[PDB]
RNA sequence: UGAGUAACGCUUGGGAGUGAGAAUCUCCCAAACCGAUUGACUAAGGUUUCCUGGACCAGGGUCGUCCUUCCAGGGUUAGUCUGGACCUAAGCUGAGGCUGAAAAGCGUAGGCGAUGGACAACAGGUUAAUAUUCCUGUACUUACAGUUAGACUGAUGGAGUG
RNA sequence: GGGUAGGUGGUAAGAACCUCAGAUCCGGAGAUUUCCGAAUGGAGCAAUCCGGUAGUUGGAAACAGCUAUCAUUAAUUGAUGAAUAAAUAGUCAAUUAAAGCAAUACGUGGUGAAGUGAAACAUCUCAGUAGCCACAGGAAAAGAAAACGAAUGUGAUUCCGUGUGUAGUGGCGAGCGAAAGCGGAACAGGCCAAACUUAUCAUUAGAUAGGGGUUGUAGGGCUUGCAAUGUGGACUUGAAAACGAUAGAAGAAGCUGUUGGAAAGCAGCGCGCAAAAGGGUGAUAGCCCCGUAUUUGAAAUUGUUUUCAUACCUAGCGAGAUCCCUGAGUAGCUCGGAAAACGUUAUUUUGAGUGAAUCUGCCCAGACCAUUGGGUAAGCCUAAAUACUAAUUAGUGACCGAUA
């Protein structure tokens, strides 16, 4: 039944589905660790559908990891507050760097 | 081992018979002795042969 | 990559006493196979933020219900300790 | 095909409570028991424990719920008949839909 | 049966408290022994015996509310510490090869093998349990890329040191 | 594919789901298959550590992900190439196989004791047993007479009964013990070398690839004719059919009363049977349930047999010539051992030495010679009957029933 509507579905599509299925069983995962998951059988309905449209797609000589790896697209959002706190903790490292090579300086002149 | 290089003829195991026939293992031994054998003019391999098949060799005219 | 090296977070005494005061830390559990840098990839590739570093605990297997008609032993424990940048503080549940 | 669904209408042919009418609530082939409804009454004596936010309370008393019952005193019932009787069933496939259907032996009355 | 007998394997008194029950548990005050050690840090080994709460089936040569016992939860953070990614000693393994009824034994080139050689971090603080590891302060070392200035660079080999 | 109305493996209740677009479950075929382990990239204290190469994606590079490959030996091929001109040794690359395990069991071969018995013990026995090792196979081994053996004889091997505890062999002591013949199980015989001839190798071939040949009442080759187009194989591919194996479907016949907690027991009156094997059901059920007898059914995989075609092999009786071939360090013999029932000996085998002949030939018939007769060594392959059960299915037991 399932399997059949996944043949139907193209590879490329497949493999948006197993890389957005991974997520998502992560997440569930990890909400399972935080006790704050009221359905407890997502997790097995997800690994189910996880490993049939692997048997699909490995039906045809196909990986999941290369073909995803072959065209994607990158990331946003986690950028803003990631670079602010870059930005302030190298600036402080530098300041520290200079305050040391001066003090060491100044003093070797003396 | 102590055996032929051409065939794989080896030592012959058998009883030590002596006066009152006293039973005592012993092994003969094949008479390796070291052979030259020239193949197509070349290769003179140091083989160790017995004399049965040195003899072999020297009525074949040295074929092997 | 595969994000198989992030099994679950654990919150403990210890945890919640680093997670405050400026610098967080946040402690998983991880493959026991996986290396520093597979762990400071897959934050990367599913949170967004570069640790700063990254501490490894390993907790061997011992005996448990010791006594009780059958007995057990544990499971082999890779501990994770992530410390973000200076006021940053994401959340472990929640994307 | 098995010879007791979840649903029909049973009775018992052996033991204390002769000619008891009921509806099969559940079947466990493995055990090849059924629970029926109103018979096989008992009453566990209903203890108190409280480590749970529905244990907190878990009220019960004197509950009576249903003990499950072997198979083989069980006997459908029959209803198309004017005069229902008990008796037992064949497994033949009618052409028309050629699904195997339970009829009577005793009668030509379907299920 | 011996027989409720031998034995119970080097260390005192009191006050207060918990508890259904206290010579045996907690706290306090003394008292007595160790003090080149019964003190403190670690190697080897042991493998959770470590910390917290609870329990007193069993174990504790008595008792027990207590335990190194049992239950539940938690605890071990390294570029610089101890070892690999560096090197060899005794010795082991050892393609070819030699020897040997067979299994195998010996052994060259290579490869392992510390109890040795080379290698960059110190002081303080913090939790019930970790700390040259976490935090603060101040440092050092090795790689890669860009850049500035100078210089011709010079090993799988030779020599010196080690 | 079968099959349904339940399912989410056991100590196991509950929570939460799945399931009539056909779930769980059973059968056939596939997918995935971490690490160690023959382990085989290198190491190592097993389930660990450290990598190289060729790709590809991020990075500004180091680097990091994701893939494939990288052991040794043997054979074949190609390239390169020392001492030393050529050439080999060696080196490299590619392809194909081998490694290991287990069935506490059967087979073959090598090696091979001792306790014990002889009332001691050394010959001998134990025993070619235990053990050790190598190689397999589904069986293995053996195998088509240079044979048995005493006859108007049998005509590969293997296994069973008898011959018989016989002939014999034994410090003639303890003991050991056949080969003929007869009765049975099964039955199968094939193929190379040499002659002769063809083609090719600096044709010094004495070598390679073909035709011809496979023997004993001798066969084959040389030359010359007749009759032959078949029968049969231990044989290749296909096609078709039948019988099965791995899930299943259908499958008859009972009520009343009594003791009893409970009937199926007991009693009354019945019924079915190609089903009266068995299990469960509140006691002891042919008719309560599941089943059994019987009739049936396979999409897929697999086994046996048969038919048809198709490869390969497979064919008789004469004449003349009087010429050629028929397995050599081989058979014998000597010196030390052994195998056969035999404690070494006619027959078989071999560590050392020596060494023949060529159908008017050679070997054998218990030393040996002659006559008579039997058979063709020094080349290979061979189904069946035979040995065993770790495992799968069905079943049985005057076998056990928690010290067995
Ligand atoms: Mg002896
Ligand atoms: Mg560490
Ligand atoms: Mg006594
Ligand atoms: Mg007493
Ligand atoms: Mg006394
Ligand atoms: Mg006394
Ligand atoms: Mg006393
Ligand atoms: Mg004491
Ligand atoms: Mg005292
Ligand atoms: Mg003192
Ligand atoms: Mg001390
Ligand atoms: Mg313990
Ligand atoms: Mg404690
Ligand atoms: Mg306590
Ligand atoms: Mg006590
Ligand atoms: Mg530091
Ligand atoms: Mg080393
Ligand atoms: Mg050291
Ligand atoms: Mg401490
Ligand atoms: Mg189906
Ligand atoms: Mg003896
Ligand atoms: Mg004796
Ligand atoms: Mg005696
Ligand atoms: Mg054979
Ligand atoms: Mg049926
Ligand atoms: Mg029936
Ligand atoms: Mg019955
Ligand atoms: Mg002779
Ligand atoms: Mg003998
Ligand atoms: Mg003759
Ligand atoms: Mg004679
Ligand atoms: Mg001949
Ligand atoms: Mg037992
Ligand atoms: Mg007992």
């Amino acid at each position: 039944t399932v399997a059949k509507e996944l043949r139907q579905k193209s590879s490329e599509e497949l493999v948006k589905l197993v890389i957005k299925l991974k997520g998502e069983l992560l997440e569930y995962r990890f909400k399972l660790a935080h006790g704050e998951l009221d359905k407890p059988h997502l997790i097995n309905q997800t690994r189910r559908l996880l490993a049939t449209i692997l048997t699909i797609l490995t039906e045809r000589k196909l990986n999941w990891q290369e073909e995803q790896a072959k065209y994607k697209l990158l990331t946003k959002k986690t950028n803003e507050a990631a670079v602010n706190a870059w930005k302030q903790h190298l600036e402080a490292n530098k300041a520290k760097l200079l305050k040391s090579r001066a003090k060491r300086e100044d003093a070797s002149k003396k | 081992a102590k055996k032929d290089q051409l065939t794989l003829r080896g030592p012959l195991y058998g009883n030590n018979r002596s006066h009152s026939k006293t039973i005592t293992r012993r092994k003969w031994n094949v008479n390796l002795q070291p052979c030259k054998v020239k193949t197509a003019d070349g290769k003179t391999t140091r083989i160790l042969v017995s004399t049965r098949t040195l003899r072999t060799l020297k009525k074949h005219n040295r074929l092997s | 990559d595969v994000t198989n090296v992030l099994l679950k977070p654990v919150l403990t005494e210890k945890v919640y006493f680093n997670q405050m005061g400026e610098t967080k830390k946040y402690v998983f559990v991880v493959n026991p196979k996986a290396s520093k840098t597979r762990v400071k990839l897959a934050f990367e590739l599913v949170y967004g933020i570069k640790p700063l570093k990254v501490n490894t605990l390993i907790r061997k297997p011992t005996t448990i219900r010791g006594g009780s008609r059958f007995p057990g032993l544990s499971k082999l424990e890779k501990l994770a300790v992530i410390t973000l940048p200076k006021g940053i503080a994401i959340s472990v549940t929640g994307e | 095909m098995q010879r007791i669904k979840k649903g029909d209408k049973v009775v018992v042919i052996t033991g204390k409570n002769k000619g008891g009418s009921g509806i099969v609530l559940k079947i466990m082939p493995a055990r090849q028991q059924a629970i029926v409804e109103g018979l096989n009454k008992v009453t566990r004596h209903k203890k108190k424990d409280q480590t749970t936010k529905r244990a907190a309370k878990q009220s019960t008393g004197k509950v009576q719920q249903e003990a499950p019952i072997f198979l083989s005193k069980l006997a459908l019932f029959d209803q198309k008949a004017k005069q229902q009787t008990i008796g037992k069933i064949k497994y033949v496939m009618d052409p028309k839909t050629n699904k195997k259907t339970r009829v009577f032996k005793k009668s030509n009355n379907t299920l």
